[PDB]
């Protein structure tokens, strides 16, 4: 559009007095822009030498003979040629007319953009297949970043309830073994003072011998007595085998082998 | 093995459509390097 007619570094319009040629790439800049052996594109490559390179012809709205103009085909030279260069050069040589050559040459170019066409279509249908290829591809990345993760914490939500349960388990065992420990220093020493306390008496009176039969052989009964008391006091103190080394369950090798895989 | 040549060379103009200024006989040497690979050898042209 804005640019098939535009020349090439300096985008002029088609010039025809600018001696414009035409590359083998199909793109065209006037030999003003392009001096310098093999000529390569603004665009494209060197594809072709010099050698290689028309001159578009294209003026909107012979080469020997001079001012008579070229019409007519040779058949057997792939290009035109005028009425003189028929005469000398290609003489009876197989020939033919402008009007008929070029109806054909413009159906079998049609038809080579027919299907070069149809084949376009299908970029224009495959790029937007790629470019939303690409967006999943990468979806599918952050995606399967989030499966993994999330998976790991239901996971590890699950393993601190149990394995909290497991210590408030053992949180239970030791305030109820606690409760009774206590009971049982509770119930010593209240009963250690009411020994000390018959004991403490008991020596005294003893103790003090020097004319003292008088005062103790008078409370014979109650010493006695009290000394049932304390002849059986009755309790015998139990031990709590330690087994919470023994409620750890490690299971180690375990679970490196669970972890492996996943 | 005519068949074989032009399935060469069509891979070939490709790489003279994407990447032009390089010479066609370094192309040559990577579209054998790739086994005739449509993408494989856009791949290699690439790296140099
Ligand atoms: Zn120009
Ligand atoms: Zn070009
Ligand atoms: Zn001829
Ligand atoms: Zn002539």
């Amino acid at each position: 559009l804005e640019l098939l007619e535009h020349c090439g570094v300096c985008r002029e319009r088609l010039r025809p007095e600018r001696e414009p040629r035409l590359l083998p790439c199909l793109h065209s800049a006037c030999s003003a822009c392009l001096g310098p052996t093999v000529v390569d594109c603004p665009v494209c490559k060197q594809q072709c030498f010099s050698k290689d390179i028309v001159e578009n012809y294209f003026m909107r709205d012979c080469n020997v003979h001079k001012h008579e103009p070229l019409v007519l085909f040779c058949e057997s030279c792939d290009t035109l040629t005028c009425r003189d260069c028929q005469l000398n050069a290609h003489k009876d040589h197989q020939y033919q007319f402008l009007e008929d050559a070029v109806r054909n040459q413009r159906k079998l170019l049609a038809s080579l953009v027919k299907r070069l066409g149809d084949k376009h279509a299908t970029l224009q249908k495959s790029t937007k297949e790629v470019r939303s290829s690409i967006r999943q591809v990468s979806d599918v990345q952050k995606r399967v970043q989030v499966d993994v993760k999330m998976a790991i914490l239901q996971i590890m939500k699950e393993l601190n309830k149990r394995g909290r349960v497991l210590v408030n388990d053992a949180q239970k065992v030791t305030e109820g073994q606690q409760e009774r420990l206590e009971r049982q220093h509770w119930t010593m020493t209240k009963i250690q003072k009411h020994q000390e306390h018959i004991l403490r008496f008991a020596s005294w009176a003893l103790e003090s011998d020097n004319n003292t039969a008088l005062l103790l052989s008078k409370k014979l009964i109650y010493f006695q007595l009290h000394r049932a008391l304390k002849m059986i006091v009755d309790p015998v103190e139990p031990h709590g085998e330690m087994k919470f080394q023994w409620d750890l369950n490690a299971w180690t090798k375990s679970a490196e082998a669970f972890g492996k895989i996943v | 093995l005519s068949e074989l040549e032009d399935l060469k060379d069509a891979k070939l103009q490709t790489l003279k459509e994407l990447f032009p200024q390089r010479s066609d006989n370094d192309l040559l040497k990577l579209i054998e390097s790739t086994s005739t690979m449509d993408g494989a050898i856009a791949a290699a042209l690439l790296m140099f």
